[PDB]
């Protein structure tokens, strides 16, 4: 892994072993709404492709590079949208 | 460099706490207001990166994909909303391509373990793209719902995903232009063939194992380039993912494998 291997390793497990252990005990209820929003937040993707192509030179980098983005950008945006939906579900009416 | 870590940090700080959040009955609204002031700290704090430019296009791609996706998810019916979770998903992991598929192209890479951490997001990240796309396909009615099967099907799989390592760990030594085309195509490819087989009764569990596929895709992405904001962000998902996987297959009466499988 990166900046400082062993840092880096350590860093990776603990957060696997924390995201893995949020999740215990979600109701099945839940289930997809928690889907929603942990697809929500790798929405964070866009980041890495805004630097990719705040970066990119050679124009084909530069396609590839505002896809990147686009796609990037709905997966934060639409999943947001997504799971705000799912959780008005659970809402009553007056 | 300092205060991007500074901003970054409080990002993961507020997934951690939204993901925390979207997990228990009282607290699950306010999980994905936390996350989403993540994003949006995340989104800023980004324009500040050194050396950054071309913010035109930036600014467009943004704003283009971010309102279309937007208009779409507010009209459609929440009959329609699983597969809209798998379309994000898919384009969530297209973008951990393209992260990988540009500096791949820069060979941008000193630590060759960096770039095959790069490569392996790569071909995650692809994977999970084509294969939420054939999931949103067959809800939606545009493909048979049902398990698309041929002859000796297992086995033209099994070649194309081994074909598709083999000719991306090429990369390492010949990281030629060519080779790297060849190998999304290819990883692309495997994404489809993945899941013809998958049924649509069973599409919420694969969609759930392309959610973890994603993540992964992101933390991988995350590691092999410096930043951390996809580092924690992704593996957290990717983490998280896998058990909701799991859980929701236990719910639904049945096995992950057999999901996978016809």
């Amino acid at each position: 892994m990166e900046f400082g291997f062993w840092s880096a390793l350590y860093i990776f497990v603990l957060t696997a072993f924390l995201g893995y252990e949020l999740i215990t005990r979600v109701p099945v209820i839940l289930h997809t709404p928690l889907m929603s929003g942990s697809n929500f937040i790798h929405g964070v993707v866009v980041v890495g492709a805004m630097v990719v192509l705040g970066h990119a030179e050679t124009g084909l980098e530069k396609l590839i590079g505002f896809l990147g983005v686009i796609l990037g950008a709905a997966n934060a945006a639409g999943g947001y949208a997504v799971t705000v939906r799912m959780l008005e579900m659970f809402e009553r009416k007056p | 460099m300092d205060l991007i870590q500074a901003a970054y940090f409080v990002v993961a700080i507020l997934f951690i706490v939204g993901l925390k959040r979207m997990a228990h009955p009282t607290t699950a609204k306010s999980g994905i207001v936390w996350a989403g002031w993540g994003m949006v700290l995340a989104v800023l704090a980004t324009f500040f990166w050194p050396g950054m430019g071309n913010f035109a296009l930036i600014l467009l791609a943004l704003l283009l994909g971010s309102v279309v996706a937007w208009w779409a998810a507010v009209r459609v019916a929440m009959t329609d909303m699983p597969q809209m979770v798998a379309i994000y998903n898919g384009m969530g992991g297209g973008a951990a391509a393209t992260i990988a598929a540009v500096e791949l192209l820069k060979g941008a890479f000193e630590n060759t373990g960096l770039m095959a951490l790069a490569i392996l997001g790569g071909l995650i990240g692809s994977v999970a793209f084509t294969g939420s796309l054939i999931a949103f396909a067959k809800l939606q009615g545009i493909m048979k719902s049902r398990p698309i099967l041929f002859p000796g099907q297992k086995a033209v799989n099994a070649l194309v995903l081994a074909l598709t390592v083999v000719i991306g760990l090429s990369l390492l030594w010949n990281d030629a232009t060519a080779s790297i085309v060849l190998f999304f195509l290819l990883a692309l490819l495997f994404g489809v063939l993945m899941t013809l087989p998958i049924g649509g009764g069973d599409m919420p569990v694969a969609i759930s194992f392309y959610n973890a596929f994603t993540g992964m895709a992101v933390g991988f992405e995350g590691f092999a380039v410096g930043n951390p904001a996809l580092m924690v962000a992704g593996t957290l998902v990717g983490a998280a993912g896998t058990l909701l996987t799991v859980l929701m297959a236990r719910a639904m009466n049945r096995s992950v494998w057999s999901v996978l499988v016809g």
